[PDB]
């Protein structure tokens, strides 16, 4: 194969839909292992202030029992067959997913939709929760990063849901009852929301079948969204006694369904990442990883694009000492404004392969592409296939990327976060005079 | 003396707006007439009472330097 040929005979994602509503979505391969798991459109942009961390809860009580399998008896079960039960929650999606052996598809499907649908909630597990929830809540203040973009959620969305983080406030944590739960269940967990993936040795005719016998039950064929306003805003939060800077700088981007994402993507992979870790270094075709390698400018710096339905967060993501904070934004911006005005035909090149390399590198083992399975059919209602990003990647040049970084980076309010020894950040009105150029 | 070596700061989160998301003059006269009123009233008898004075004195000085170029029957 050429790797046109190639990307030809990738399987198909072949999928199906119950009467309740509920889609199966399964990719075949000869592996003797699978990953099926229950994606669900259910996240803390969902909940209101009262409410908010009430999915984060559910996802904790998740495997802590249900009325067929009570307390440690379903993680024995997945135990004893050498399965993995995992489970992540976002601010739109939630899921809920097993790697087994392929002959255990048809246990590991019932493990799921019980799981999904008679899930306990029994008040004593609802209580020694609340002190894991807790916690956990003060292992991810330790994390500089977590804090960061939580907070740069926070500034960019706020007022509206998308601000709120996952796990919700501590308080909402001490007051959550179980009332509460299973109105967060009864409203979200529905057929019509979910989408039941599979990515391995697993039969799409086989999978349909067991989902016809353990999800038929769930709500056949109501509160879902409003758009989430963005802001430029900075929260700068001081404590000098941390050792390192984070700073998250982000504009508003586009969200999932837009074609925009394809070229933005290939501008990120022009600005790159990296951390002291490196090989490369001062070699770096990134001019910004080069600038913080040679300098020691940085100990780390990350391009992102947070995709919602509507809205998301293009921007980047920087680690450094407080004497470098200022420099760190001169050049990123810089970047930035390189792109939108100069963007030049052999970097774009660069960053289309580099594209091309994450898409294909990502989807490697059962577990990836059956999350891109599910989240997939949950952003775009459809699994758009490599040839397709490929297709899309090859219609993107340097007018194309000066056009979109344009169009969302050029004199555009950035929101930004900023923690720890952070008096060298720049001032808020500095920053937003660094998103355009007077010599352009 | 330079950003990023200033002091030591802990503790302390600010928030702030993009200029281009808030107005220049928000409550500018709802808000500023009493903000001015109320700076009036607490400096006015620190700031007017000397100046007050300097108007006495120099309406007496005037007046009695005028009243000297008089003439008195005499
Ligand atoms: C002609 C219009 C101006 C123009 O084309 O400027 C191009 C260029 C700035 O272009 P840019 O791409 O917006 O700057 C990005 C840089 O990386 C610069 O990035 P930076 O972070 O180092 O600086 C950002 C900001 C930093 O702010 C400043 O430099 C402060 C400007 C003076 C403030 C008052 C100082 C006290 C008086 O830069 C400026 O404001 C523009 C450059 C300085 C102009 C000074 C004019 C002073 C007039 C008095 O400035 C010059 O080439 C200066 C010489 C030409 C001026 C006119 C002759
Ligand atoms: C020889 C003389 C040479 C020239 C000397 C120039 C000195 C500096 C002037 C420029 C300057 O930096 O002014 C800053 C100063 C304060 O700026 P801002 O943003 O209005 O500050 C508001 C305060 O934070 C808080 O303001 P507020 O809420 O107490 O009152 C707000 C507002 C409310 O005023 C009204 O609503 C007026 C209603 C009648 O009144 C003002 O803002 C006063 C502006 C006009 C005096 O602006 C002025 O004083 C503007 C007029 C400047 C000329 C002198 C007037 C006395
Ligand atoms: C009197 C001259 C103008 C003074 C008031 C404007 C000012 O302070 O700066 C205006 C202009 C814009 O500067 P700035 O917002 O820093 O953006 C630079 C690119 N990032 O900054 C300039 O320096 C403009 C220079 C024009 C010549
Ligand atoms: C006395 C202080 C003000 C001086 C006169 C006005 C100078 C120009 C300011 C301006 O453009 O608008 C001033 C006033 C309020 O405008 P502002 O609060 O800055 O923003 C409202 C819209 N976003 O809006 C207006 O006067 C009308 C603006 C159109």
């Amino acid at each position: 194969a050429t790797y046109a040929q190639a990307l030809q005979s990738v399987p198909e994602t072949q999928v199906s839909q119950l009467d309740n509503g509920l889609r199966v979505a399964s990719e075949q391969s000869s592996q003797p292992t699978c990953t099926v798991g229950v994606w669900i459109d259910a996240g803390s942009r969902y909940e209101n202030e009262k409410n908010n961390g009430a999915g984060y809860f559910v996802e904790h009580l998740a495997f802590k029992g249900t009325k067929n399998r009570p307390g440690s008896a379903l993680e024995k079960e997945v135990e004893s067959m050498g399965a993995h039960l995992n489970a992540y929650s976002t601010r739109e999606h939630t899921a809920y997913y097993i790697k087994a052996l392929s002959k255990d598809l048809p246990k590991a499907v019932e493990l799921l939709a019980d799981i999904v649908q008679n899930c306990s909630l029994e008040d004593s597990q609802i209580e020694k929760e609340r002190d894991v929830i807790l916690q956990e809540l003060q292992e991810n203040d330790s994390s500089m990063r977590d804090v960061v973009f939580d907070y740069l959620h926070a500034t960019a969305f706020q007022g509206t849901p998308l601000a709120q983080s996952v796990e919700g406030p501590s308080e909402n944590v001490r007051k959550l009852s179980r009332a509460d739960l299973t109105e967060y269940v009864s409203q979200h967990y529905k057929a019509p929301r979910m989408v039941l993936a599979a990515a391995g040795g697993v039969e799409h005719r086989q999978l349909l079948d067991l989902a016809q016998k353990h999800f038929s039950s769930l709500s056949g064929t109501v509160p879902a969204f409003t758009p989430c306003r963005f802001t430029g805003s900075e929260i700068r939060h001081r404590d000098d006694a941390l050792p390192l800077a984070h700073v998250a700088i982000a504009v508003e981007g586009p969200g999932w369904a837009n074609p925009d994402n394809v070229p933005l993507q290939v501008a990120n992979a022009i600005i790159g990442h990296y951390d002291s870790t490196y090989g490369g270094g001062t070699h770096m075709s990134s001019t910004l990883a080069s600038v913080a390698a040679t300098r020691k400018l940085c100990q780390s710096f990350q391009t992102f694009n947070i995709c919602y339905a509507e809205t998301g967060l293009l921007g980047a993501h920087f680690v450094c000492d407080n004497m470098s904070i200022d420099d760190m934004m001169f050049f990123l911006q810089g970047q930035w404004m390189r792109l939108c005005t100069s963007a030049t035909e052999s970097e774009v090149v660069r960053g289309k392969n580099i594209l091309r390399n994450a898409l294909v590198s990502h989807l490697d083992g059962t577990t990836p592409v059956c999350e891109d399975i599910g989240r997939s059919l949950l952003t775009y209602g459809r699994r758009i296939p490599l040839a397709e990003w490929e297709s899309r990647i090859a219609e993107v040049d340097a007018s194309v990327v000066r056009e979109v970084c344009s169009k969302y980076f050029y004199d555009q309010c950035p929101a930004v976060a900023g923690l720890g020894p952070i008096e060298q950040l720049p001032d808020y009105n500095r920053i937003r005079s660094g998103m355009f150029w007077l010599r352009f | 003396r330079e950003f990023g070596h200033l002091t030591r700061m802990r503790h302390v989160i600010t928030y702030s707006l993009s200029p281009f998301e808030q107005r220049a003059f928000p409550h500018y006269f709802t808000k500023g007439i009493p903000n001015v009123l109320r700076r009036t009233r607490a400096c006015i008898l620190r700031v007017a009472p000397p100046f007050v004075v300097f108007y006495l004195v120099y309406t007496w000085g005037t007046q009695e330097f005028e009243k000297s170029k008089r003439k008195n029957p005499a």
